[PDB]
Order: structure tokens, then C-alpha cells, then sequence
């Protein structure tokens, strides 16, 4: 009933059972005196399977005795997992004692069934006006936020959380995927610090971790998020669930690597065979069925900024939005600092945006265009050539690029936690407004740190 | 039995063990003629390890045993001033170390929940570094380049001006030959910085295994001041040196390879390793020491060296430092060759933690440098085109080359923090618009001299507070202005 | 007792012992019956031993008697080595009868302590105008030539020789590694001729030899130099010694030729998993120490012109200066084709050649690098366009890459042209003069193949 180690080979090992009982695939096998966690991947005959460590293997011999429990990785799941730190065997490393529950959810499991699909498209409001109105979200999509090298990232997520919560609580759940534990520790305390830490369950796996646990915290963030999405209220419906990932590159990177230690023949760049296979079962299980829905907010580095590699190109078939951001805007003083141009979405069909939606941000982004192609020509000769045209439009998307400016509520230093959750209407009306040109003559100064329209016309009265 | 074996192959450094039933993964096992190895590969039948001494007089026949024991080196402030190798034994023939205690060399970092977020900085003496890539202590930046561009130069200077913020420091030297060592070594003692730093040497004559092993004996003597409430600076001169010997022992073992026939675990390799430098809080302290260190934080910071080939930063082992780390330093050979001195190229260069890591007077002063340097790049194109251009930007142009001249400096001459701040200061102003391209660099020159020769009391409150308010910047300007006229470059 | 062939493949063979008999890793084998020698590399167990032969293996077959000798490799080293020519094995082949020493020494070795190192404090003139410049010689260190296939390696070695090695007070030795043999038999003629001969000794193994006497060639000069470097006389002090190696790349590529046989997986672009330990291994023996001084000069070959392949990489961090040749500059005609923008050296710094010195080449530095900027501009584009500034440094550039062209001695015989000789401080003032634009008048075609800048002067007077 119990098998020993026979081999020992960096982090894989074999263990020898009887030709009887021989644990099945994904089974969680548990070394005597120790406190290490195998789990099985192959079998290879004549009682023999090849298994790998789930944490650090120095300190293990030749003929120590191991233990199956008959059953895949389980980990405590429910509101009792709110507001706590857990490893990728869901044990706290908080310091605040255990997790009392006693519900525990396998974190193997198969996708949902073609027939369990929505039978509807929804959006999902977020609140930040740019990322409304030129990348729209969608209700249970995924959303591919590439962009950025020095700028503040985990601060507007932190934001999106309180946003959401703020339009619904949804009870969000984080999962960094190979994230620096600085960052991870500013992000634990910033949470704390704005007391929205009693909706957000957090999942840490580290960049010094053996590859496992990198692949596998993705896995125990989707169950706890799955459990949250299965949760109904008195009416019989489900709830919305945000979940966030740090980089579904790195995950990619932690397959590569365990493919590679596992003895398999590269593929046309070096990465496993099975590329596609476990980019879809994972994304396959982010998805809005009949009861609640699931959410997804990734975060994407690209490769040497190459988009023919496989790994952006495996992954571009499934985000259904794209975000960008901009280092020089960050530092022009805009803290929201999203490229409009780079950034665009898959969400602006006219038929489900609105027709009016689709034709203000046209004409908004080839306004901006116009401005972007004036600078040179103003450099090389000036505004010599440039009377009565192209200097309306060059006030008019100066006002436009002082409007994407929003303060945020969760940060402080700037402003007092300013609602500023304005509906989308608010904002489709106010970019009409502005190119129609009821706002032309209004100052172009007057747009900096502006929610609404009738903010922006007060302002305006005020100076 | 089951602690003892015999020797069956013998090749390569490569030693196979018949027997020794109970060894344990990474245990140290002792050979008949005094030298010591490793178990790395536990097979079904045999076991493989790498030898730390010189492996041409063993032979087949012979007999090993397994002590129950891991690595360990000795640590303590007793290394300062010393050159030692892999395992902690000296070679500078200085006599021996006492030490009182030992350590693994093996280790886990600490844990997220213990750890304290980066706002104390840390000096490396270069205008260009300080003001727009700043570093802070538990921070770990990358510096990356060519052949020959200068790396060990930044990081020399570095350790050399920590002479008083009473910071130690750890050099760690992989696969140099001992010339280029031995003479790191005289200029560091000609400076008066070896009371302060320990220097860790596998040089290229060395087995693969110490050249692979070196770096983690070093993060465990720097370790020993951050788990006791000070603070420490680490720098490894060469990571491929190390993943080279790495990939040569293990297609020695015959490991299955994977892309540049490298090994599949070596970004597991670099990241544990860099993974161990943070900010610990005040509570690790006082656990660590039962109450003897109450209120004090400690650090260790981190300087990797890495070498790319032809200026190609997409290969496989240049990615995954890149990826690890937070922030990167580029240098370029075009603006090596070009007189530009250090070579540091502010277009790809970042600091992810950013001004959180610098002194009030630096972080109010660095913005216009910045901007300045964004401006003059924005018109690179039309820089062969002068004829054909707007004034105003012509303008643009001219501060923008103002500042690259500023930007320059010499070798072992570091900067405080009081120099730096008047040379921006003035910059900032325009005072500097007047002068031609050339001469910049001597006009700075005579300014900083003229400042610490007869404003002693104003450069030590400088260095010493590193403040900022309308007293200063008047008293600054004062002096600005009285060398403006009344003197001489 | 004697062990007997089992197995023979190409270079490799191997030998099967008694238990109780088995030789050391580096032992020397004789097969009876024949002059063929064994060395052995590593032990398989079992009492089999795999070892490389030192000759031709034709006529061997499986079952042969192999005795041991129990001692490495040993050679004649001394006074009588000078003025003979001796094999990898030490063996006398200038039909001179036998070398009439005794003392001997093992060819393996390990290498000097770091404690016994010794710091290089005296500069060396060669009298050619750019290595001077741009590149100065210290007295005790190491030189390396770096350059492709027929660029000038070998030419611009005799005339280091020609110029150094004769006007110098001491010994010599002289190594060839996979080399011509119409080369040395020239060279030994030649320095028979004068009365040089008695100075030099000399060891050949050359690209006709079996790959087992190409590998341990060079150990056997590196001997007879450490023998000569740590040699002391009653009441007389010690010696200074010139070493030469010849294409030190042959050493490698024999490496490689035979790492497939021994059993090892292939690294990089086919080469053997230990390439930078055995080379670190033969670089660290080439040094001077606290007793005696060696200063060295090496060749490297550059395969298919490129500087990124993994030998020449590996060994550009064993020397102090650097040249090297590039294939662009020799098809234009200039002689010796020495790249200044590629050219390093640890003596360029202020404090140990002067300010004027290090102005002076930062400068002609610049120059260069800002033309090779412009070549594309002027190159898609006219010439007009530019500024006046770029037309005078174009100038400038053009006569400075005219300026660093020199006639040798040792290459009378290609041109008919005598050979020049110019000290350091003439080549200072002409390039303080160039670059100062005194010359601007002076046609660019009286700059070619001259000595000091009074030729040039006399040259373009007689145009
Ligand atoms: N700021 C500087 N000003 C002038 N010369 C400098 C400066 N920094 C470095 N150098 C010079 O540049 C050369 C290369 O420096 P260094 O040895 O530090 O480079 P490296 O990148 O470590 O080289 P290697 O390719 O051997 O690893 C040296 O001659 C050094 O004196
Ligand atoms: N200074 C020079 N003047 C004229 N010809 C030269 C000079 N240097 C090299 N060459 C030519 O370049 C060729 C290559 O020379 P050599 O060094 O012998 O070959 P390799 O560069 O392959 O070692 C020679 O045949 C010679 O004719
Ligand atoms: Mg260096
Ligand atoms: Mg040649």
C-alpha cells in the first residue's frame, strides 16, 4: 500500500509501488517524514511512476516510504479564505492562525460543456474613462494589459479592485504568478491600508519556488475563483468574480521549463509541444456560464517586443481586449497614462457599442491622429502654412488628451478619494459634446483632473 | 555499508560511487586522500559528484564515505580584508580565519509577510546613475553591456564610494584570471575600501563546481549583516561565466538539453539566487536576535554583471536576468567609442523603484535633467539637418547637447551627493547656456573645486541632511553667482 | 604487468588491465613491437582505460601487449634544448644527434598560486606607428593577433620578431601548433643565417600530424619557457624570456576533434562541453610571477569571420592587449589592416602613458567613429548636403586611415619597397599635427606607405 524512492534526479522523482495498487494520474502522494508533496504524472510500468516535488527536494534519500491519499490536490475554498494569504497548497503564510472551513474542491477539473455557454453578450463597466470608451470590456472576456516599464501597474490594479467593488464586490481573488515579493508585500500593504482587503483572496507563488508551484498557483486562484462564481443568492443567481494573474507569460515560461526537464523534444523555438494544449484547458475555464460569470485581467510582457513568437501569438487568440501604456504620459504629469493609439479592443462593433459609441471614438482617434501628424511639420516649418486649418484641431484634441485625466480613489497623495465613477453615458456625451464644439472655446486647461461635464463647465465659470 | 562505497569511473572531474545507500541530495562526501565532493545525481544503481579539489589523484578502487553533513562556510566580521576561495579558505597567505561561526550555503529567502518595502538610497558616485536610474538599498539592478564597455569599472567605483555610509561589501570574481583579481585587489587597498569589503575568488583554472558554487558562499557572507540589523552590498561580475560552468556540468552528467544546449533549471538557478537579496522589517530582527537588535532594519543589495554578444539581448540566458530583476543599465560601444564616458544609454535604461530611493534635494532636482534629456531625444533624425530646422527647436538642441557634455565623468573620482546637487542646480538655471559645447566639462571642474575650497560648513550639511528649502537653494545660488564673474575655468 | 588492445577507432583507443594494475589519468603508455605512445584520459572501470595515441595508427590491430611506464610524458629542458628542433615527444628531428641533457620534466602541471603574482610596470616600443598609438605593449604581459584566414597574422608576427627579438638580452622559444611547414623550415633557415640560432629553441607539430600530437604540443614549449622563466645562477640574477605560439586555436580544434570518441554530448555549435576549462587550464601557465618574467606573444584564428564564435570569445579574456584584423581594410590595400576602433589595451589610461598621449588617441578616435557615422548618409544621399563641419571631418578621416600605413622589413619581398621604423614620439606629433589642421592643403594620396610626416611632406612636394 505504500512505495519507496528508487531514483532522484533533480526535481523529478520515481517512486516504486506494487504491481496492485498503483496511484492514478494527478494523485498527491505525501513522503513519510517529511513535509514535501509529490504528485503524479506517468506511469511507466511494473509498478513505477514518475512524480514531481512540490517545493524544495534537498533532504531526501534512496528508500524513504511513501503514502498515497487517493485523491488530487485539494484547498479550502469559501468566505472564510477572504482577506488571507495562502501558498499554492493553500496553507497560510500570514501569520493569523488557520483557515477555519472545512469545504475543500479538487484543483483538477474538466470546462465547462458547450451547452453550460451564455447565451448572451454582456459588457462590464469599470469606471476609468479611457479604458471605457476606446478599449470596452466584456462581462466574462479577457483582457490582454501589455504596456509599461517603470510605471505604477499594481496601483491601478489595486484601483480596478476598488472600482468594482465599488460598482458590485464581486469578491475578487489575485494570483501572482511568479511575482517579486516586493511587489507582493506593497501590494499586500496597500490593500490593507485601504480596507478593501476583507473581498480579496491572494494566492502568492514565488520567483525562487520550484516550477511547479509557478504553474500551479494559477490553478488554485481559478478554483477559489470558480467557487466564489458558483455562490447564489436568494434570487438563484450567481456572482460576478474577478481574478487576476501577475504574467500568463511567465506561466508559459514554467511549462517550457518543466516540459524540458521532463525529457521532451522541443518544439520550432524551444517551447513544449503542448503549448496550445494547456494555454487552452487553463483559458478554457474563464468563461461566463448561465449562473455568474468570470472575469480575467492578465497582464502581457512580449518577447524581445516580437509579435511573430508563439508565445504572444498563442495567447492573442484569446484576449478579447488590449491595453496599453505610456512611459512619457506617466511622466507628462496624466496618472491614468494609456496610449490611445496603441491601445485598441475587438469590443467596438457598432451593434453592440452603440453606433454613436463607434462614431465618436473614430472620429476622436483620427482627430488625435491629426495632431500626432502636425508636430512634425510644426517643427520643420511652424504654424506659417497651418492658418484656419489644423489649429482647431489642434486645441480640440488638446482638450481631448487633457480629458482622459481622472483622479483615482483609492490613491490619496493627490487627491481625497474622488467618486468620479461616472456612468458611460456621461462620458459618450461629454466626447460628443466636444467634437460637435460647444467646448471649443472653452479652455483647454480647464479639462485636468475632470469627471464630468458639468465638473469641466464649473471649472471653467470658476476661472 | 550503507555509508560506505567505491570509486567506479573516473573522468573529467565526473567521479561515479558504487554503493552508499544513504546519501542524501547535495551531502558532502569525504575520498581517502582528503578531498571532499558532492552527490548530485542519485540513480537507481550509482551515485554521481563533482569533486571541490583536483581530481587526478583519484582512481578506481578506492573507497568513499558519506558525512552527514551539507556546505558550509565560515562567517563573521573577520573576512573584511581578506581574500578567500569558494569554500573559505585564504589565499592570500595572511595567516588563518577565525571565525566563530558557520552557515549553509544553501538557504530560502525570507518570507513575503517579513519583508519592508525599498526608501533609503544608495550612492555609486555617478551624476548620470544617481539622478536618473536611482538605486536603494534591497533593490537589485542589472548592469548589462559588450565586451569592454566598462562594467567592472561601475561596479568598482560603487564599492569605493561607500567609504562613509558605513555599508560592507562583497566582491565575488567567476572565471578571471588571477592578474586581473590581483590587481581589483591593489587598487581596492590603494583607496583605503578593503577595511570594509571581502573579496570571493574561483578563477579560471578552478573546477567548474567552485566557480558554480562561489556566488552562494557569498550571498551567505552578505546575509550574515542583514539578518543582524545592518546593511550590505553584493556584486557577481559574471552570471554567463557561471551558467557556463553550470551547462558543463550538467551535460557532463548526461542531463537532457534544451535551447543553446543549456540545461532546463537555469532560470531556476539565477532566480533563487536573486530572489535572497530584500529589506527585512524590524520584527525578523528582534526574532532573529532574541531581543538582542531592537529597532533597526536590515538590507542587501544586489549588482549582477551580465555580458551580451554583438549587443544581442534576446538570447536565452540575458532574458531571464532581465526578466528577474527590476530595473536594467545599458551600455553601448557606439557611445563608448564616440567619447561618451560611461556609456550609459538613458533611452532603454529604467528604475522601477524610482525616486523613492533618493534624497529630497536630488529628487527635487533631477526633473529637469530629465525632461531635457526626453527633448533632445525627440529630434535625433533631424541632428545632420540644422539648416533645415526651427529655432526653437534649435534651441532644444543646444540645451540638450549642453547636458549630454555635462553628463560625462572620469574614472575613480566619485561625486557626493553636494556635488551633483550644484552642477544640476546650475545646469537647471541656465547658467551653463552661456559657454560653448567644449570647455563644459572644465567650467564644472572649477566650479565643484572653488565650491568645496571655500564653502566647507554648506557642502557638510549637503552631505550630512541632504535638505532642501529657501535658505539653501539662496546660499547655493549666491555661491553660483559669485563664481559666474571674479574667476577663472 | 600489461594490458592489450580491445578497441580501436581512429585516434582513440583503449586498453584492458588487471584490477590490481590499472594507470594513473595522465600516464604514458608503450605498445611492444612499435614506436606508437598512449595517453591515458579516463578510467571506464571494469580495469578499461581510454587513451589517445600520439601517432599514425595504421597496422594496429585488437590484441596487442601495451606496457606502463607510471610517469607522464616527460622532456629535456636546459641549455642543451638551445638551438635544436624537437617533436611533441621531445625527440630531436634535425638530424643532430641526441639532446645532451638529463633533467626532465612532466609536461602536466598545475598552475602558479595566486599569491605568487607579479604586477607589469615598464612599457615596450615596437616602432609601428599604430600599435604604439592606439595599443601599447607592457614588458611582462600578453599579446593577442586576432584575424581571419590571409589578413596578416603571420607577417605581422615576424616583424614583432624582427623588431623585438633581436635587439633583446635573453632566451626564446618558439612553438607551432597545426601550422605550414614550408613556414618553419623558412624561419629556421632564416634565423641560421644570422646568428641567432643559439637563443631559440624550437618545437613543431604541424596541420600534417595525427590529432594526439596537435593537443599536447604546446605544452611541451610551455615547459621549456616555465623551466627558462624559473631559472636562477650562482652570484647571477634571472633571465627574461620571449615565448611565441602559433595559431593557438589548433589546440581547440584538436580538442574537438576528439570529444565525440571519448563519449561526451555535444555544447553550442558542435563543440566539446570543456572548452573554456581547457583552455583556462593552458592560459593560466602563460604568466610571469614574483621570480622571473615571461612576455608572450599568441595568435588567434577567427573562424569564417566571426568574432561572436565561441573560441575566439572565450579567449578574449586571457590577454591584456588586443589586435585585431579585419578582411574590410586589407582589400582596400592597407597594410597592416589593424582595426582602430576594435583595438584595446590596459596601458591606454593618463597615468601611465601621459595626458598628450591618451588626448591624442581618444581624439583620432572620435574622428573616426563620427565618419564611420556618416558613411551611410553619404553614402544613400549626395555629399553637398552636408555640413561643412562633416565634409572636414570626412577629410580628416580619410588621410588619418591613409596615415596608419606602414612598410615592413619582412615584407620587402611582396612590394620590393624598403622597410620604415618610426618612434613613438614622431607618430605623436604627426597626428597632433593632422588633427590640429596644419595638412589640410596636402593631397590624401601622399599619406600612403610612408614613414614620419617629413615623407609625407617630400612626397607630396614631388606629386
Ligand atoms: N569613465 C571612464 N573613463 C575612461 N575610461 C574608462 C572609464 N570607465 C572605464 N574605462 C576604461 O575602459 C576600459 C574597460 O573597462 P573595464 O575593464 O571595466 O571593462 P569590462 O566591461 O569589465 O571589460 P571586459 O570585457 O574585460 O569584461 C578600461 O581601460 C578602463 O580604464
Ligand atoms: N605589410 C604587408 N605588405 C604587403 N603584403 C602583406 C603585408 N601583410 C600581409 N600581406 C599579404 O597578406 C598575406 C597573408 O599573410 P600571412 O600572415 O602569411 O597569412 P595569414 O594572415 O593567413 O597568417 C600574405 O601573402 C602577404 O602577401
Ligand atoms: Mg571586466
Ligand atoms: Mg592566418
Amino acid at each position: 500500500s505504500s512505495g519507496r524512492i528508487i531514483q532522484i534526479i533533480g526535481a523529478v522523482i520515481d517512486v516504486e509501488f506494487e504491481r496492485t495498487s498503483v496511484p492514478k494520474i494527478y494523485d498527491a502522494l505525501q513522503v513519510d517524514g517529511t513535509e514535501t508533496t509529490l504528485e503524479v504524472q506517468q506511469q511507466l510500468g511494473d509498478g513505477v511512476v514518475r512524480t514531481i516535488a512540490m517545493g524544495s527536494t534537498e533532504g531526501l534519500k534512496r528508500g524513504l516510504t511513501v503514502t498515497s491519499t487517493n485523491a488530487p490536490i485539494s484547498v479550502p475554498v469559501g468566505t472564510a479564505t477572504l482577506g488571507r494569504i495562502m501558498d499554492v497548497l493553500g496553507r497560510p503564510i500570514d501569520e493569523a492562525g488557520p483557515v477555519a472551513t472545512e469545504e475543500r474542491l479538487p484543483i483538477h477539473r474538466q470546462a465547462p460543456s458547450y451547452a453550460e455557454q451564455a447565451a448572451s453578450t454582456d459588457l462590464l463597466e469599470t469606471g476609468i474613462k479611457v479604458i471605457d470608451l476606446l478599449c470596452p470590456f466584456a462581462k466574462g472576456g479577457k483582457v490582454g494589459l501589455f504596456g509599461g516599464a517603470g510605471v505604477g501597474k499594481t496601483v491601478n490594479m489595486m484601483e480596478l479592485i476598488n472600482n468594482i467593488a465599488k460598482a458590485h464586490s464581486g469578491l475578487s481573488v489575485f494570483a501572482g504568478v511568479g511575482e517579486r515579493t516586493r511587489e507582493g508585500n506593497d501590494f499586500y500593504h496597500e490593500m490593507k491600508d485601504s480596507n478593501v482587503l476583507d473581498k480579496v483572496a491572494m494566492v502568492y507563488g514565488q520567483m525562487n519556488e520550484p516550477p511547479g508551484n509557478r504553474l500551479r498557483v494559477a490553478l488554485t486562484g481559478l478554483t477559489m475563483a470558480e467557487y466564489f462564481r458558483d455562490e447564489k443568492d436568494e434570487n438563484g443567481k450567481g456572482r460576478d468574480v474577478l481574478l487576476f494573474v501577475d504574467n500568463i507569460y511567465r506561466y508559459t515560461l514554467a511549462g517550457t521549463e518543466v516540459s524540458a526537464l521532463l525529457g521532451r523534444m522541443p518544439s520550432a523555438v524551444g517551447y513544449q509541444p503542448t503549448l496550445a494544449e494547456e494555454m487552452g484547458v487553463l483559458q478554457e475555464r474563464i468563461t461566463s456560464t448561465k449562473s455568474g460569470s468570470i472575469t480575467s485581467i492578465q497582464a502581457v510582457y512580449v518577447p524581445a517586443d516580437d509579435l511573430t513568437d508563439p508565445s504572444p501569438a498563442t495567447t492573442f487568440a484569446h484576449l478579447d481586449a488590449t491595453v496599453v501604456l505610456s512611459r512619457d504620459i506617466a511622466s507628462s504629469g496624466i496618472y491614468p497614462a494609456i496610449d490611445p493609439l496603441d491601445s485598441t479592443s475587438r469590443q467596438l462593433d457598432p451593434l453592440v457599442v452603440g453606433q454613436e459609441h463607434y462614431e465618436i471614438a473614430r472620429a476622436v482617434q483620427n482627430v488625435l491622429q491629426r495632431y500626432k501628424e502636425l508636430k512634425d511639420i510644426i517643427a520643420i516649418l511652424g504654424m506659417d502654412e497651418l492658418a484656419e486649418e489644423d489649429k482647431l484641431v489642434v486645441y480640440r484634441a488638446r482638450k481631448i488628451q487633457r480629458f482622459f485625466s481622472q483622479p483615482f480613489h483609492v490613491a490619496e497623495v493627490f487627491t481625497g478619494a474622488p467618486g468620479k465613477l461616472v456612468p458611460l453615458k456621461e462620458t459618450i456625451r461629454g466626447f460628443k459634446g466636444l467634437l460637435a464644439g460647444e467646448y471649443d472655446h472653452i479652455p483647454e486647461q480647464a479639462f485636468y483632473m475632470v469627471g464630468g461635464i458639468d465638473e469641466v463647465i464649473a471649472k471653467a465659470e470658476k476661472l | 555499508a550503507k555509508n560506505e562505497g567505491t570509486i567506479v569511473m573516473v573522468s573529467d572531474g565526473i567521479v561515479r560511487i558504487h554503493g552508499l545507500a544513504d546519501a542524501m541530495y547535495g551531502e558532502m562526501i569525504e575520498f581517502d586522500g582528503g578531498l571532499f565532493g558532492m552527490a548530485l545525481n542519485l540513480e537507481q544503481d550509482s551515485v554521481g559528484a563533482v569533486v571541490l579539489g583536483n581530481y587526478l589523484s583519484l582512481q578506481e578502487g578506492q573507497k568513499a564515505r558519506c558525512t552527514g553533513r551539507v556546505l558550509e562556510v565560515p562567517v563573521g566580521p573577520e573576512l573584511l580584508g581578506r581574500v578567500v576561495d569558494a569554500l573559505g579558505n585564504p589565499i592570500d597567505g595572511k595567516g588563518p580565519i577565525d571565525a566563530k561561526l558557520t552557515d549553509a550555503v544553501e538557504k530560502v529567502a525570507p518570507g513575503v509577510i517579513w519583508r519592508q518595502s525599498v526608501d533609503q538610497p544608495v550612492q555609486t558616485g555617478y551624476k548620470s546613475v544617481d539622478t536618473m536610474i536611482p538605486v536603494g538599498r534591497g533593490q537589485r539592478e542589472l548592469i548589462i553591456g559588450d565586451r569592454q564597455t566598462g562594467k567592472t569599472a561601475m561596479a568598482i567605483d560603487a564599492i569605493i564610494a561607500q567609504k562613509n555610509s558605513g555599508i560592507k561589501c562583497v566582491y565575488v570574481a567567476i572565471g578571471q584570471k588571477q592578474s586581473t583579481i590581483a590587481n581589483v585587489v591593489r587598487k581596492l587597498e590603494e583607496t583605503g575600501a578593503m577595511a570594509y569589503t571581502t573579496v570571493v575568488a574561483a578563477a579560471a583554472a578552478d573546477p567548474a563546481a567552485m566557480q558554480y558554487l562561489a556566488p552562494y558562499s557569498g550571498c551567505t557572507m552578505g546575509e550574515y549583516f542583514r539578518d543582524r540589523g545592518e546593511d550590505a552590498l553584493i556584486i557577481y561580475d559574471d552570471l554567463s561565466k557561471q551558467a557556463v560552468a553550470y551547462r558543463q556540468i550538467s551535460l557532463l552528467l548526461r542531463r537532457p538539453p534544451g535551447r543553446e544546449a543549456y540545461p532546463g533549471d537555469v532560470f531556476y538557478l539565477h532566480s533563487r539566487l536573486l530572489e535572497r537579496a530584500s529589506r527585512v522589517s524590524a520584527e525578523y530582527v528582534e526574532k532573529f536576535t532574541n531581543g538582542a537588535v531592537t529597532g533597526k532594519t536590515g538590507s542587501l543589495t544586489a549588482l549582477p554583471i551580465i555580458e551580451t554578444q554583438a549587443g544581442d539581448v534576446s538570447a536565452f540566458v540575458p532574458t531571464n536576468v532581465i526578466s528577474i530583476t527590476d530595473g536594467q543599465i545599458f551600455l553601448e560601444t557606439s557611445l563608448f567609442n564616440a567619447g561618451i564616458r560611461p556609456a550609459v544609454n538613458a533611452g532603454i535604461s529604467v528604475s522601477r523603484v524610482g525616486g523613492s530611493a533618493q534624497t529630497k534635494i536630488i529628487k527635487k532636482l533631477s526633473g529637469g535633467i530629465r525632461t531635457a534629456l526626453a527633448q533632445y531625444r525627440e529630434l535625433a533624425a533631424f541632428a545632420q539637418f540644422a539648416s533645415d530646422l526651427d529655432e526653437a527647436t534649435r534651441k532644444q538642441l543646444e540645451h540638450g547637447q549642453r547636458v549630454t557634455e555635462l553628463m560625462k565623468q572620469k574614472q575613480y573620482a566619485p561625486y557626493s551627493i553636494a556635488d551633483q546637487a550644484v552642477s544640476v542646480y546650475a545646469s537647471n538655471e541656465g547658467y551653463m547656456a552661456d559657454v560653448e559645447v567644449k570647455k563644459i566639462v572644465d567650467f564644472d571642474a572649477a566650479l565643484i573645486a572653488y565650491f568645496r575650497s571655500e564653502y566647507a560648513p554648506l557642502m557638510k550639511q549637503i552631505d550630512e541632511t541632504g535638505d532642501y528649502n529657501k535658505d539653501i537653494e539662496a546660499a547655493i545660488k549666491a555661491g553660483i553667482e559669485s563664481f559666474k564673474a571674479t574667476q577663472t575655468y
